[PDB]
């Protein structure tokens, strides 16, 4: 056939480029970083009404100060999360401190290109890693299967990403509040989702310095959805 | 480096054929004719010494080989494959039997070990099957005299008499008419020489024919005296002269 | 064509296509410039962003107090190679109490990249590196290609549109080599060099990345408002 | 067909096309030569100046093995370095066990067997270099040349790279006109000339000359680079001959 | 640990095991249960070096429970005892052997018979009508040699066991803080809460 | 490199089938028919040797029926050499179990173990599967008389009566027609031979083209006896049932 | 060792070996899982192409992983044994180290993790198996029902079906299963499970297997006659 | 058609890679000849130095494997030297392990077995060489044993290898048909070398100078190669009668 | 028998002030009753405003300090030139020491 670690004539790794196509088929995940915190939101996308939607876990805690959202082949993310959690805890053991969000992200991205003929293929999932540390404050990273990670003020990944990213382009400014960010994630998720957005098929989360990483209750998100509907009807 | 061929080179085709085994059998078909006949008091194995050049000393090339003092082997197909199989067969007779039980293995079990080695070349990674069919004649105390065929697949069958290689189809028909359950060893040798003459084109004498027997114990070939229970090897390779003597009464 | 399936296969004209495709990844990468005098060596790198919300990908990596590089191509491959250099610089210090020579650092990178071009299963590195350093024989600048070829130069540039900066340095050769004991002027020449490779976009405060090493100057990276002085 | 897609595969001719394709990479490289003299050897190489930005005399191509052997090669430069690294390991282990520095014929086979090993499997690529090497041992001077196939012979003169035909013709004249032999200092001068003459095949870009030598009288049987006045003297002699 | 006794009567196996855990100079606990249920009709008591005892017992327990689930079937006491013996016989030639002695009391539901097996840390197995490990047997076997009849009832077995424990409490130097008694019969395993 | 020549023996087709397993089953469909019939008082194993010769030494020959232990036996259909590899492994497993628990191995546990080995060759290793299908005839004190079959996929199932090898479709229909639950060994012997006699590709069914075995509690009191039939004994049972 | 990457991405971002493993599941016999208010029922199809089978000894479709959790499946039978064995070993290992039996979610997460590992490991193909894992957490009376598939994704279901014609029985369950009021009793839950299989099965004879799992390790498999009574009652109500 | 790339069977039962290795054998275009005397075994081989830049002393296809065993090779020099180094190692190991000098026929068998392995194992290619081993064995006397890429080997009364082997083979065959003995009935090795050269001249139809030949001689307890001057003396004797 | 340990003597002293800290140590190095050196530095500046001394067997002391200085260097590389706090350095040193739990660095370390 052909090598798994083969370069294309354009200078790209075939397998890495193909895994990016799998991520485009995944459910939407959006992250927005503010000076009051970082918000992470996801589309759950249940395949059937009999599937209990609260069992869909696409937002995940890595440590008290670091959260993570996923999009693509979500089964591939489990070992990445396990590594991230281990790295975060191990560093605390070695250094009696929290680990930097960037350093955590770098540790996850080191796994990415460890494939060949090590694992047999790249990961088929992209991650939004959001957190806080004392040095660089509130941060949001986009970890890809290429081993590359970009920091973002705001980022959308998954099937509705380019439409959502264009929307984030206009809406984001450096003075956003946490409440404004929450509504903004809900607004853009509602735009790109196939089904009508509610508290059962969409999930919010945030990371603040005080309270740490928190996944929002369905009751709490339902209120923010109702607050969104009214403010859009307000003009 | 490293052997990176850890996958099978012999695989099932859509029709259920194992191609490499079939092709190995085709190589055996091209090989020179060899045969085996079982008598009441012995077994005979024989083949033609197809000399590649008249400058070559064909005595140095042994197609019939001693495996144990009571077991011998002959082949048809690829000579080099046969040679390494004889080496492994001789060694496995010691490692997997004699060093455990203090005696040489019975014919059927040594055959089983050889068969196993050939089967493994049919399934293991990065190897082709052996391109030979063996005929193994031997004797042991509890089974008596026996004659086995071993194919590239690793399958083995016991025979009263048989032939393999070039003119096997004709030779087996010739043996069916002549064989009976009352043959003495000398009668089997006579039939062996008759059968082998049909497949041979050129010279037919003691120097172009290789023939060995599994018969009576040979205390003269033991090399030592002083142990009554040790009576000598039953395997014996017939000399060029001994063959020619029987070609006059042919 | 039929001979580009893996790195272990020469073409009929004696070419290694997988290596050439790896070389292509560098050309797609953002421009970076390297140049030196007799006292100092300077790296200038144009950082690339994904979009307006994203950060600008870092291009320069420190290897030791007296050595470091800038990258163009696959950033993870630069991380692997820079990590290797860090270890080799560190082995030299711990074992021999000796700062690793820039020339010997180049030889080590060449040999590491080479093994990936002759063996089955692996792949060539998809990144080009510009190594600067100050050792016992003064200032140095190296250009690393993932084919294995390493070259000591007065100045150079790699990445997209790097030919413009390389021509400028080829003209300015006699001028910038003489900029001794003046770091700011050597950086100016490097900033002016990388400007010859720009189209549409210009050098902004979070776009530009500069590094310097010299006689009494540890390898230090300048980003953000620290490079506004040179814009 | 398909016999040329994998290393270590015999074509119906009995040829290994992958090794023959490696030769094409060698033929594409710069010119390098070797001259066997009275009590030693002289190595010289053409270094193409791709740009003015190349620092003169810095990108050294000729490599020393042990302290008595010089190695130069044409083709893929990294492949040559890999081969020399192995040569250095081979020489070190020889000296470790046997005390004496590795003889040149002994060293030649070590490289030969290693290069030949890379024509035995499809999991490795052949070397994209022809290596000219040699030096002085207890039995005197020796010059060798080693091809991608692992083939090597002893030589009076050797040449490889893009200007090998030109160089070979020049080497053949020296062999004919000097049956009694050539001195070490003469060989350095002649080496400079031959590289300058062989540069006509690479005449687009200008080049830098690099010479080294081992000689029993001139260098005490140790490998040394030709530097300064002796190098300039050879360059002047070379420039005089082309005009 | 210290004293573990076993006695096989007509229709059941009775295991008695001391409650004391002493490390050095102090008695850290006086209610320790030195036994594990391997299967519904098989019980194993144990005594030996600290840590190893529980580690070994729970390891055996896990293995038998795994077998039970896989085959949906309870192994015979004889089969369980043979598995345990092999583990100890493997263990004695290890880098660091399990220093554990066990009694296995089981009721074979197929044969409708109680069975008592005594196995020491070397992997020395014997089926017995009554058994003990350590210094317990030195006092108790003379009483059992005298009083044991194989047709004894469970109540008679308990009375004979009380006579053993009374002798031990009289003549042994160590205070083993009484025993926990457990009965293994056709209905399974139960603990005698007053002894 | 080596990838070029890799057949990839352990992959799914687009339809979700394992190529090599399917082709191995095709191989087995040309092998001599083997039949197993379970009765209330024993089990019968009957099998047809493939186009034999008059010069084959039958009394010392074994290509179909093999003994795994004193309680369990197997009938083979496929590559004999492949089967002997697995048979020796099975014999060892039974002995391991006996050494560990001091009890004879339950039939299903042995069958599961061999079937798991076969499965492994279809999922990992890159090797070809064993071109063998077994009929397991055995007895233990839990389930009594049992018949199982396993094939190259590593899937196994229990049976009252079953055939493997050639003409299984025809054979299975004939067994399904005449089999009854209250059947006895002597009746099962007759059914097995009658089925082979009808499904055989040969002109006539004779003693020299058959291997035959029975597992009976027809052993003196509560115990089980295996009987691998001799050539003369197969000849007698052929006359008794009225086939020759 | 054999290191060949069998599960790899294609230009359209698909892993065909994982997708072809799902086709093996599509071929497998139908399996269904329905959870009531205080129970979970696992229904399984037995294809009647195989008669003369010995149903005493033939591997049953529903397997106990522990005394409180069960696992059924659709797809390759041989592959399922490997997952079941690993799951059973992990269940005992969890009890040994945590001193508490596995939660149904944990056991599912393990089995799903094994399945995922086989989709990006060299030299191995994915499992051609989807599982339904059901039971009750220790000291908990809330019913649990999870599904896994070759890719390694898993999720919780009020009711779910897998295997051949699962599209049809999922259609049935989606209109007949009410979340606000699930089958309040064992009878109602079994009835709904048998009804759902009767949409696909053929004959309601020995083609339907039912296993009821209740809290506190109360697991029982219904017999032919018990199931046949459900089959009888369903069709007699249908004749109207 | 990958059955032609690696050593697996073609439908005809053939190994094409082995057959193509036999064709590589004649790539050097050199002919070799071996004959046995009473006390000696002589091997001669054509020497061709086409380049004037070559050091002719280093151009050789005859190898001193052990003190007693000599080996001439027909095929490319890299594979020739590969085989030579291995045979030297095997001969030395044999003496260490078993306490006596490795016989010529045993070494031939060992190298033949190694060659057989390359025909069966896929990752190893055959060597494109034919190895002719010569010695005066302490048991068997003058010995010629030849190995090829198929793993085949056999003893010889005399033998020839190369492009024009058939012409040499028939010439030798005809001589032994006359003499009716298995060797050259001659006391001194010098005259056996003269016989070898004379019959190669007759068979090939070409004259030889001292630099056109390469000669190896095996006597009891040593094998040695002749210098150009030793060969010249041999050529002078041939011409003078 | 070979004794891999030795005693190089010396004495060190650390005192924490309100906004400062001192780490002192004598400069004498000895074996048995002989002086090796009258001035052999024992207290080292390890960067990031941390001072360290590993007193006892000097070979193990020098080895430990060398490895910690190395850890500071790699901490900068791996975590974006972040300053290694004294509490984090302390925990890092615990792992360096306990890493050789069964063949210890024979030193009394103070930072
Ligand atoms: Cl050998």
């Amino acid at each position: 056939d052909r090598g798994v670690s083969t370069f294309s004539p354009e200078g790209r790794l075939f397998q890495v480029e193909y895994s990016l196509e799998a991520i485009k088929l995944g459910s939407t995940a959006i992250g927005i970083a503010t000076k009051e915190g970082v918000v992470l939101g996801v589309e759950k996308r249940a395949t059937s009404p009999l599937l209990e939607s609260d069992s869909i876990e696409k937002i995940v805690e890595i440590d008290r100060h670091i959260g993570c959202a996923m999009s693509g082949l979500t089964a591939d993310a489990r070992s990445m999360i396990e590594h991230a959690r281990t790295a975060a805890v191990t560093h605390n053991l070695y250094y009696d401190e929290d680990i930097n969000v960037e350093s955590l992200t770098q540790s996850v991205c080191d796994l990415a290109l460890r494939f060949g003929e090590l694992m047999s293929r790249p990961f088929g999932v992209a991650l939004l890693i959001a957190g806080h540390d004392a040095d660089d404050g509130y941060q949001l990273f986009h970890a890809e299967p290429s081993g590359t990670f970009y920091r973002y003020n705001a980022k959308a990944i998954g099937s509705g990403s380019e439409g959502a990213q264009a929307e984030l382009l206009n809406e984001w400014h450096s003075s956003l509040t946490l409440k404004e960010a929450e509504l903004l994630v809900l607004k853009i998720l509602k735009q790109v989702m196939e089904e009508k957005l509610d508290e059962n098929n969409a999930q919010l989360s945030c990371i603040t310095k005080q309270d740490g990483f928190k996944i929002y209750d369905n009751e709490k998100t339902a209120e923010l959805i109702k607050e969104l509907k009214e403010k859009e009807a307000a003009e | 480096m490293t052997d990176r061929y850890s996958f099978s080179l012999t695989t099932f085709s859509p029709s259920g054929k194992l191609g490499q085994i079939d092709y190995a059998l085709t190589a055996v078909k091209q090989g020179v004719t060899s045969l085996g006949i079982k008598a009441t008091n012995g077994v005979v194995i024989a083949t033609e010494k197809k000399s590649s050049s008249p400058l070559a000393m064909s005595e140095t090339l042994s197609k019939v080989s001693l495996l144990t003092p009571d077991i011998g082997a002959v082949y048809s197909g690829m000579g080099p494959d046969y040679r390494v199989l004889v080496d492994k067969s001789r060694k496995v007779a010691h490692t997997s039997y004699k060093r455990i039980y203090g005696e040489y293995p019975p014919t059927k079990l040594l055959v089983s070990e050889v068969a196993k080695i050939m089967q493994e070349a049919t399934q293991s990674g990065g190897v082709r099957p052996f391109g030979v069919s063996l005929l193994i004649a031997g004797h042991d105390e509890f089974n008596g005299f026996s004659l086995y065929q071993v194919d590239p697949s690793g399958s083995y069958f016991p025979w009263k008499a048989t032939a393999i290689g070039k003119g096997s189809v004709a030779a087996k028909t010739f043996l069916e008419k002549r064989w009976n359950d009352e043959l003495e060893l000398e009668d089997a040798i006579h039939i062996a020489l008759l059968t082998l003459k049909e497949s041979v084109e050129g010279e037919f004498n003691g120097d172009t024919i290789e023939l060995a027997i599994i018969g009576d114990e040979n205390p003269d070939l033991l090399g030592y005296t002083g142990i009554p229970t040790d009576k000598g090897p039953r395997f014996r390779k017939l000399t060029s002269q001994e063959i020619n003597d029987r070609l006059e009464a042919l | 064509n039929n001979y580009d399936g893996d790195t272990v296969t020469f073409s009929p004209t004696g070419r290694l296509f997988q290596v050439e495709y790896a070389l292509e990844a560098i050309k797609q990468g953002s421009v970076t410039v390297g140049l030196r005098s007799n006292t100092h060596a300077v790296l200038v790198a144009l950082k690339r962003n994904a979009d307006e919300l994203s950060s600008y990908q870092k291009k320069i990596i420190k290897c030791d107090e007296h050595m470091g590089l800038s990258l163009a191509g696959l950033a993870p491959d630069a991380r692997v190679l820079s990590n290797y250099l860090r270890q080799q610089c560190n082995y030299s210090s711990l074992v021999f109490n000796r700062k690793l020579a820039v020339e010997r650092a180049g030889h080590l990178l060449c040999d590491k990249a080479q093994k990936n071009t002759q063996s089955y299963g692996g792949r060539p590195y998809g990144v080009g590196l510009l190594i600067i350093g100050y050792d016992k024989s003064g200032a140095h600048l190296l250009e690393f290609q993932p084919s294995g070829n390493v070259t000591e130069l007065y100045g150079t540039a790699i990445g997209a549109r790097s030919q413009g900066a390389k021509t400028y340095l080829e003209r300015t050769l006699d001028t910038f080599i003489k900029i001794d004991g003046n770091p700011d002027e050597l950086i100016k020449a490097g900033v002016e060099a990388i400007s010859q490779s720009l189209r549409d976009e210009s050098l902004t405060v979070d776009n530009l990345s500069i590094a310097i090493v010299g006689k009494d100057t540890p390898f230090t990276i300048y980003d953000g408002e620290a490079v506004a002085k040179y814009i | 067909t398909g016999y040329d897609l994998s290393n270590s595969v015999f074509s119906p001719d009995g040829r290994n096309f992958q090794v023959e394709y490696a030769v094409k990479a060698v033929e594409n490289g710069t010119t390098s030569i070797g001259i066997k003299c009275n009590d030693g050897v002289v190595f010289a190489v053409e270094k193409l100046i791709t740009s003015k930005l190349l620092v003169p005399q810095k990108n050294v191509k000729i490599q020393v093995v042990d302290r008595h052997i010089g190695c130069v090669y044409s083709g893929l430069i990294p492949d040559g370095r890999h081969l020399v690294n192995r040569g250095r390991e081979e020489a070190a282990s020889f000296k470790k066990l046997y005390k004496t520095p590795i003889p040149i014929p002994a060293f030649a086979d070590r490289l030969g067997q290693y290069v030949q090993a890379h024509t035995l499997y499809n999991s490795v690529r052949p070397f994209g270099v022809s290596t000219i090497f040699g030096g002085v041992d207890k039995n005197g001077a020796h010059l060798y040349m080693l091809e991608p196939s692992g083939s090597y012979w002893g030589y009076k003169g050797a040449a490889t790279g893009k200007g090998r035909q030109s160089a070979k013709a020049e080497l053949e004249k020296l062999v004919d006109h000097h049956p009694e032999g050539l001195s070490a200092r003469e060989a350095v001068k002649q080496a400079a000339k031959i590289i300058y003459l062989a540069h006509e095949d690479n005449k687009e870009k200008d080049f830098e000359l690099e010479i080294s030598w081992c000689s029993l009288s001139e260098t005490n049987g140790l490998h040394k680079f030709v530097k300064g006045d002796l190098l300039q003297e050879a360059i002047d002699f070379a420039q005089k001959e082309i005009n | 640990m210290d004293i573990i006794l076993g006695i096989r009567v007509q229709d059941s196996v009775i295991l008695a095991s001391s409650k004391a855990v002493t490390r050095g100079i102090s008695v850290l606990k006086d209610s320790d249960d030195k036994t594990r249920q391997l299967s519904p009709h098989t019980l194993m008591s144990f005594a030996g070096e600290a840590g190893d005892t529980v580690q070994f017992a729970e390891y055996i327990q896990a293995n038998i429970q795994l077998y039970s689930i896989r085959e949906d079937y309870e192994l015979s006491p004889q089969a369980v005892s043979s598995f345990v013996r092999q583990e100890l016989a493997k263990s004695i030639r290890s880098r660091r052997p399990y220093q554990v002695n066990v009694l296995i009391g089981g009721y074979d539901k197929k044969k409708n018979k109680p069975e008592l097996y005594q196995i020491d840390y070397l992997g020395t197995k014997v089926e017995l009508p009554y058994g003990a490990h350590g210094y317990s047997g030195f006092y108790t076997f003379s009483l059992l040699d005298h009083h044991y009849r194989p047709d004894m009832t469970t109540e008679e077995g308990l009375d004979l066991l009380k006579l053993c424990v009374q002798e031990l409490e009289k003549r042994m130097p160590m205070d083993f803080k009484g025993v926990i008694v457990k009965i293994v019969d056709k209905d399974g395993i139960r603990q005698v809460d007053d002894f | 490199g080596s990838r070029r020549y890799d057949s990839r023996t352990t992959i799914f087709s687009p339809e979700g089938r394992l190529y090599q397993v399917e082709y191995a089953l095709e191989s087995i469909s040309h092998a001599g028919t083997a039949i197993g019939i379970m009765a209330s008082d024993g089990i019968v194993l009957a099998a047809e040797r493939k186009v034999t010769s008059t010069l084959l030494e039958q009394d010392t020959s074994t290509e179909k029926l093999y003994k795994l232990n004193d309680k369990i036996a197997v009938a083979v259909a496929g590559l004999t050499a492949d089967a002997e590899i697995l048979i020796n492994t099975a014999r060892i497993h039974a002995q391991n179990y006996l050494k560990t628990y001091n009890e004879d191995i339950p039939v299903e546990i042995l069958v599961r173990r061999l079937s798991d080995i076969k499965q492994g060759y279809t999922q990992h290793g890159g090797l070809r599967p064993f071109g063998v299908s077994f009929i397991y005839a055995g007895y233990d004190d839990r389930y009594g008389y049992q018949l199982y079959t396993s094939n190259p996929s590593g899937n196994y199932t229990g049976w009252k009566a079953i055939s493997v090898g050639a003409n299984t479709s025809a054979a299975q229909t004939l067994l399904q027609m005449d089999y009854k639950d209250d059947m006895k060994v002597d009746d099962a012997i007759e059914l097995a031979l009658k089925t082979l006699s009808k499904t055989t590709d040969s002109s006539a069914l004779t003693y020299d083209r058959l291997e035959f075995a029975t597992i009976r509690k027809g052993a003196n009191d509560g115990e089980v006896y295996q009987k691998i039939f001799k050539p003369q004994e197969i000849k007698d049972i052929l006359v008794k049932t009225g086939i020759t | 060792g054999y290191d060949r990457a069998l599960s790899i991405f294609s230009p359209d971002g698909h892993i065909f070996q994982v997708e072809y493993a799902l086709e093996a599941v599509k071929r497998g016999t139908c399996a269904v899982g329905v959870k009531g208010k205080n129970c979970v029922v696992l229904g399984c199809e037995r294809r009647s192409t195989l008669k003369l089978q010995d149903t005493r000894i033939t591997p049953s479709k529903v397997s106990k992983i522990d005394s409180h959790v069960v696992l059924s499946f659709s797809g390759l039978n041989a592959d399922s044994r490997i997952l079941i064995e690993k799951a059973r070993v992990e269940a005992q290992s969890h009890r040994l180290t945590l001193e508490d039996p596995v939660t149904v979610e944990y056991l599912t997460r393990y089995v799903a993790g094994v399945q995922q590992r086989y989709t990006q490991s060299g030299g191995v193909r994915p499992f051609g198996v989807s599982t339904l894992i059901a039971g009750f957490d220790p000291r908990d009376d809330e019913p649990k029902l999870y599904q896994t598939e070759p890719s390694g994704i898993y999720s919780s279901w009020s009711a779910q079906t897998i295997g051949r014609n699962s599209k049809t029985v999922r259609e049935f369950l989606e209109k007949n299963y009410d979340r606000k009021e699930p089958p309040a009793t064992v009878e109602e839950c079994v009835k709904l499970t048998v009804r759902s299989l009767l949409e696909v099965v053929q004959t309601g004879a020995k083609n339907i297997e039912i296993t009821v799992v209740k809290p506190d390790s109360d697991i029982v498999a219904l017999s032919s006659e018990e199931i046949n009574q459900y089959v009888t009652q369903i069709e007699q109500e249908k004749q109207e | 058609g990958y059955d032609r790339h690696i050593t697996i069977f073609s439908p005809e039962g053939r190994l094409y890679q082995v057959e193509y290795a036999f064709k590589a054998t004649n790539q050097t275009n050199i002919n070799s000849l071996a004959v046995r005397g009473k006390d000696c075994t002589v091997v001669i081989s054509q020497k061709k130095v086409p380049d004037k830049l070559l050091d002719p002393t280093t151009v050789s296809y005859i190898f001193c494997i052990s003190r007693t065993i000599g080996m001439v090779v027909n095929g490319p020099i890299p594979d020739a030297r590969n085989a030579a180094l291995r045979a030297k190692a095997e001969a030395a190991e044999f003496r260490y392990k078993y306490g006596y000098d490795m016989p010529c026929d045993v070494l031939a068998k060992r190298m033949a077995n190694l060659s057989q392995i390359y025909t069966q194992r896929a990752y190893m290619r055959p060597l494109g060489v034919i190895l002719t081993f010569v010695s005066v064995d302490e048991e068997l006397g003058p010995s010629i044993y030849k190995t090829d890429p198929a793993g085949y080997y056999v003893g010889y009364k005399a033998t020839a290898t190369g492009p024009k082997q058939q012409e040499i083979t028939t010439n030798l065959e005809n001589h032994f048909k006359k003499s009716k003995i298995d060797h050259i009935n001659e006391e001194s090795w010098e005259k056996v070398v003269e016989f070898a050269i004379t019959h190669m001249i007759d068979a090939l139809g070409t004259e030889f100078s001292k630099n056109d030949l390469e000669v190896g001689v095996a006597t009891k307890d040593k094998f040695f190669t002749l210098s150009a001057e030793n060969i010249e003396e041999r050529l002078v004797a041939i011409a003078e009668q | 028998q070979f004794n891999p340990y030795g005693d190089n003597g010396g004495t060190i002293l650390g005192i924490a002030g309100e906004d400062f800290a001192v780490l002192a140590g004598d400069t004498r190095n000895i074996t048995d009753y002989s002086i090796n050196s009258r001035y052999e530095p024992k207290v080292f500046d390890c960067g990031d405003n941390i001072v360290m001394s590993a007193n006892g067997f000097a070979a193990d002391g020098d080895a430990l300090v060398k490895r910690f200085k190395n850890s500071v260097k790699w901490y900068h590389f791996d975590h974006n030139d972040k300053k290694l706090s004294i509490n984090s350095a302390a925990r890092n040193i615990q792992h360096l020491l306990y890493g050789k739990r069964f063949f210890p660095y024979y030193v009394h370390t103070i930072i």
